[PDB]
């Protein structure tokens, strides 16, 4: 039985290398989301619909 | 008009296409497409043998109907995420070994059919039930007891009875017995008439969806 | 006693992850976004209807030229679709009908299908005769193919219902690394802006990230309650989109290594078949079973809009890359694109 | 000395069975069609004969405005011909529609392996188109001969047969009497013959192949081939008794009664077409709402 | 891939004939298939099309009424019933292989031609006939045409074709700027709707030729009067 | 048409 505490000592190296990263604040992670959806918010021709005249679909 | 000449080529391309697809499509909705089911260590393969890593399909043809059997087989993965892709098949044909009562085997297809009959993808699919290895379920029944399998069995430790307490025993795992049928058969190692009943079965299953689909219901 | 105590400083080792992810959790999106104003009714119409197939379309990939699409019906078919004009340029058969999975390469020469005979099949779509030939079918996955995305013409992540994502080489058809550690059937795969790292989701309720080159799981990302559907990534690469049968998307971050916003509602009880972000990323699209696609504001997990007038399960769906369309292929037999 | 009267009731109740069937076909048919629209084979054949049927039944309160004053038409030439066309159109062309239903239930139920490209090749919309065809050409004499003129007899206009544009008043009877056997042969002998044989065959294999052993194939065998017997039945006691007393009327010529049975004839005559008129209320609750998912269609997509 | 043309020769005037084009390497019936004459020593000029499944037919005015071309897929094997054969079909007939879809490269494969010996058309104009140039340098062959071949959908219908001194056509670039596979990016294209430039970066001696300009805008398809590239 | 029905009605003959 000792495939099982193969498994087990594998996933302990697999979760200490988890463990062992570099984690930035929420708060800055959601300034980062918003940040990128403010700089790319008229690039998107789904929230910001675009005239019939470049709309290819139209 | 005010298309180019490329562009009425290119919708020249497209409506060829749009036949071949209306072509292949009317081909495929007259081939008749099984399911086939059932436990390990069954007489599925035997049955396929008869007929003609993933999925396998085998192709047969019976008195002017094509079949295809899909057999899954080899695909040990979770059933909840691709048995709806079987959705809309003509049948679901089960397998269950008769010699596995005593060996629980039989406990394990009874509830492997219960799953697959009052599953939410086959309301109005029907089941045809082959019970393979009857000959050996009668050289066995002699000494070991049905009731190993069915504590409340009460009845004759004979085949005719014991068989025929196997099949009421599967049938009534069917909880959409308004929806669908189950069509039960008894194989064996060298029945021939297996394809018929299929046969005869898928044409009973086809009549009473053409029933449901003229609006008789 | 080895197995035991290895289990036991395996648990440890979460609660540490678990105690330095809270401990990062400075303030929710929501506790953030929320002066930022609603984007505001977000009304779609169908511009197009793609008919075609004859059965259930489980895959769709849209051509990185934003006007070319690859969709899988099961009738065994693939069709290569313009979709300004609703043409079907090709029209792929299939030997095996049964594809749950379709990739568009990014050069668009070459598209992947496969499902449950377990093969990816690359298909030539620009050969010297005319037609579209078969130029590989990677055979290796014990499962299922779940989903496929090309890195380049030689170069293809699959991913598997046997709990593995692979990394193939085209040109000798040999998994050049495969990526285990996945504990169920793993359903969707996403990759990033820069195909250096991507995203699989499981029937294991967790979503992990993956690097190509490395061939190691860098992060497990948990939180959903039954199998994740669907994954997408954020489009600068440092978030996720996660759908799964529980009716919730959830956002997660590859950096703050946590989820960071739910989209869940009461009035919505069906899985989530298919995710997908808009071009800058406020926008969520989530395809459902309840044959509706439903719009997230992905800053304040407000619904911004519905996509309905599929008549069946929204199975695939897609956003091309300059953000113009959306595209919703359904078990209806139809794609709809809309604007 | 048999100068043939009318019943007095007649007059006030003959608009009001039209206007009876006209609220009640108008508005089964309607909501058929909504469902069948706004919402399978045998589809098309539905929302065909829910047209037939709404178009025949929707012309008629003209003729109750026509007999409510005692056989006066003040609606022109033009509404005669039309409202006739329409009605005889209609006729045809839900027979015509029950019938071709008939023989798509036969190619899809009876033989469905063998008789699987021919139902593909001469059902659906070839079918109806064929009789929607074939209706507008058989009730084109309607078009072309009904007209309004006052006969001295009344001074006021009636909505009537000519026979004098194709045909002398020393020819005339031929003429109405080849048009009503006609008319009865191609819209209630060969099509109720198909009808008959169709359903009998049906009614061979739903016998064969649900059994009575268990209880639910007992339901479903009852239930099927009661309704089949209701299609027959309703079919030929809504249009036989019209064609009935039409021949009989026709053969009036040759074996002439004794002006009283005559008078019988024309007096019920109104309520034969009132009977079939019922038909087109009937179809509805016979051929799209008996499926219980189209109710529930139905019920859904109006509440 | 090949196209093989049988059944030229010497014609009487007024005679009848057929070329045959025995098709091989590729998908037959997936192709629209043309037919391109070439009088002894002049430009290039099309005679015929076939789509493929032989529902579209097109014919120039010259031979309207007297050519009938043909397809037996089954066969691969396109034909041209020539009729009432003037001397003015004394030509050298290429069949071409043409595909459309979206992105296609029709015109891609020119067939090697047989000789047939008889004893408000959009003009595109080349006005240059010959040009003496040298290995190494840049070369811009211009074209222009009567009408504008910029579309409504954005697709500018010229093609560049290349005809080495003893070989057939050879396609160099579609749809005014996309370069056709097997083509060195030497070849260079660009143009403003009326006014194209085929642009060769540097010149090897196999660049030797003449270069047609055809339009694909409309039908008749018609052809430049043709540059020559001479060293 | 010399008989009396028709007219007084639709349902006319052919």
């Amino acid at each position: 039985n000792t495939a099982s505490i193969a498994q087990a000592r594998k996933l302990v190296e697999q979760l200490k290398m988890e463990a062992n990263i570099d984690r930035i604040k929420v708060s800055k992670a959601a300034a980062d989301l918003m940040a990128y959806c403010e700089a790319h918010a008229k690039e998107d021709p789904l929230l910001t619909p675009v005239p019939a005249s470049e709309n290819p679909f139209r | 008009c005010t298309l180019s000449a490329e562009d009425k080529a290119a919708v020249e391309r497209s409506k060829m296409i749009d036949r071949n697809l209306r072509e292949d499509g009317e081909k495929a909705a007259r081939e008749v497409k099984l399911l086939l089911l059932g436990a390990g260590e069954s007489g599925k393969n035997t049955i396929v043998k008869q007929m003609k890593t993933g999925i396998v399909e085998t192709h047969f043809t019976f008195k002017d109907l094509h079949f295809k059997m899909f057999d899954v087989g080899a695909q040990r993965s979770e059933r909840k995420k691709w048995i709806h892709c079987f959705e809309g098949v003509t049948a679901i044909i089960f397998c269950v070994a008769l010699s596995d009562y005593d060996l629980n085997r039989m406990h394990a297809s009874m509830k492997l059919f219960d799953s697959i009959c009052n599953n939410k993808w086959f309301t109005d699919t029907s089941i045809i039930l082959f019970l393979n290895k009857k000959d050996l379920f009668e050289e066995k029944i002699k000494k070991s007891p049905l009731t190993i399998c069915y504590p409340e069995y009460a009845g004759s430790n004979t085949y005719e009875e014991a068989a025929a307490y196997i099949q009421c025993q599967f049938e009534d795992l069917n909880k959409r017995k308004d929806t669908k049928e189950i069509y039960t058969h008894f194989t064996c190692s060298t029945d021939t008439k297996n394809v018929q009943f299929v046969f005869d079965a898928v044409t009973d299953v086809i009549i009473k969806n053409n029933l449901k689909d003229c609006g008789l219901f | 006693s080895e197995l035991d105590q290895l289990r036991q400083e395996a648990e440890q080792l979460k609660n540490q992850i678990r105690d330095a992810r809270k401990a990062c959790a400075d303030a929710t999106l929501s506790q953030i976004t929320n002066n930022i104003d609603p984007v505001g009714r977000i009304q779609m119409r169908t511009r197009r209807t793609l008919r075609g197939h004859l059965a259930k379309i489980y895959a769709m990939h849209w051509g990185t030229d934003s006007r070319l699409l690859v969709s899988a019906s099961q009738d065994g078919k693939l069709i290569i679709w313009d979709s300004y004009t609703t043409n079907k340029v090709h029209a792929i058969p299939l030997r095996s009908s049964w594809v749950m999975t379709c990739a568009y390469a990014p050069s668009g020469n070459y598209v992947a299908c496969g499902g449950l005979d377990n093969i990816c099949s690359i298909y030539n779509l620009k050969t010297r005769e005319g037609n579209v030939r078969v130029s590989r079918e990677l055979a290796g996955h014990t499962g299922y193919l779940s989903c496929c995305r090309f890195l380049d013409d030689n170069q293809i992540v699959t991913s598997s219902g046997d709990t593995t994502c692979a990394l193939w080489d085209i040109e000798t058809g040999q998994q050049t690394t495969t990526f285990t550690g996945h504990t169920g059937d793993v359903m969707s795969l996403s990759l990033a802006p820069d195909t250096r790292l991507f995203v699989s989701g499981a029937c294991d309720a967790s979503a992990k990230l993956w690097d190509v080159r490395e061939g190691m799981c860098r992060q497990t990302f948990t939180g959903h309650e039954s199998d994740i559907n669907a994954i997408c990534f954020f489009p600068n690469g440092n978030a996720f989109a996660t759908g799964s049968d529980d009716a919730t998307c959830r956002l997660f971050d590859l950096r703050a290594d946590q989820e960071l916003m739910t989209y869940s509602h009461d009035n919505i009880i069906c899985g989530i078949t298919s995710v997908s972000f808009s071009k800058s990323g406020r926008l969520l699209l989530a395809g459902y079973d309840d044959f509706n696609c439903n719009v997230w504001d992905a800053l304040k997990a407000d619904r911004a809009g519905v996509l309905a007038g599929h008549d069946n399960r929204v199975s695939c769906l897609g956003v091309t890359d300059d953000g113009m369309a959306v595209a919703t292929g359904s078990w209806d037999s139809f794609l709809k694109i809309w604007n | 000395e048999c100068e043939y009267t009318d019943w007095k009731s007649s007059g006030a109740l003959i608009p009001a069975i039209y206007m009876l069937v006209f609220l009640l076909g108008t508005t089964g048919n309607g909501l058929v069609l909504w469902t069948v629209f706004r919402s399978r084979s045998a589809d098309i054949f539905i929302a065909s004969l829910a047209v037939a049927d709404l178009t025949f039944v929707v012309t008629l309160p003209l003729w109750a405005t026509y007999t409510y004053r005692d056989y006066d038409w003040p609606f022109g030439t033009f509404f005669c011909k039309l409202s006739s066309y329409l009605i005889f159109v209609n006729m045809y062309a839900s027979v015509f529609c029950l019938t071709g239903l008939s023989f798509d239930r036969y190619l899809a139920i009876v033989r469905p392996v063998a008789n699987a490209r021919l139902r593909l090749r001469v059902s659906g919309a070839v079918a109806t188109a064929v009789l929607w065809v074939l209706a507008a050409l058989l009730a084109m004499p309607v078009m072309v001969l009904r007209t309004t003129g006052d006969l001295e007899n009344t001074t006021k206009v009636q909505c009537y047969m000519d026979y004098s544009m194709v045909a002398t008043v020393s020819s005339e009877w031929a003429w109405e009497v080849g048009l009503g056997v006609s008319s009865t042969t191609v819209g209630f002998v060969v099509p109720f013959t198909i009808m008959l044989t169709c359903y009998f065959f049906i009614a061979q294999t739903i016998a064969g192949h649900f059994r009575k052993e268990r209880i639910e194939g007992l339901r479903k065998r009852r239930r099927l081939l009661s309704i089949i017997v209701v299609l027959v039945v309703t079919f030929a006691l809504c249009w036989m008794p019209y064609h009935l007393v039409k021949t009989l009327y026709m053969l009036g010529s040759l074996l002439h009664w004794p002006c009283d049975f005559d008078l019988f004839l024309m007096n019920i005559f109104p309520y034969c077409t009132c009977i079939s008129y019922v038909n087109s209320c009937l179809n509805p609750f016979l051929y799209a709402f008996f499926d219980p998912r189209f109710r529930q269609a139905c019920t859904s997509m109006l509440c | 891939v090949q196209l093989v043309e049988s059944g030229g020769g010497l014609v009487q005037p007024g005679g009848s004939r057929k070329l045959s084009c025995s098709a091989s390497g590729f998908a037959f019936s997936s192709f629209g298939m043309h037919w391109v004459r070439q009088a002894p020593e002049k430009g290039l000029e099309w005679v015929a099309y076939i789509s493929s499944g032989s529902g579209t037919i097109y014919y120039a005015d010259t031979v309207k009424g007297r050519f009938t071309i043909s397809r037996d897929d089954p066969k691969n094997t396109l034909f041209l019933q020539m009729t009432s054969l003037r001397s003015e079909d004394t030509a050298m007939y290429y069949c071409v292989r043409s595909i459309y879809y979206y992105g296609s490269s029709p015109f891609d494969f020119w067939g090697q031609g047989t000789t047939l010996t008889v004893s408000s058309d959009i003009v595109m104009t080349q006005a240059t006939s010959s040009v003496p140039v040298t290995p190494g340098e840049s070369v811009s062959i211009s074209c222009r045409s009567s009408k504008s071949l910029l579309h409504s959908n954005g697709n500018t219908y010229l093609y560049w074709f290349l005809q080495r001194p003893g070989q057939s056509p050879q396609l160099l670039i579609y749809r005014m700027s996309n370069l056709a596979s097997g083509v060195p990016d030497r070849f260079s294209g660009s143009g403003s709707g009326t006014a194209f430039t085929l642009t060769i970066s540097r010149l090897e001696a196999e660049d030797v030729g003449v270069y047609y300009c055809m339009q694909h805008l409309e039908y008749p398809l018609t052809f430049g009067a043709g540059t020559k590239l001479e060293l | 048409c010399r008989p009396r029905l028709c007219h007084k009605g639709p349902x006319g003959p052919f």
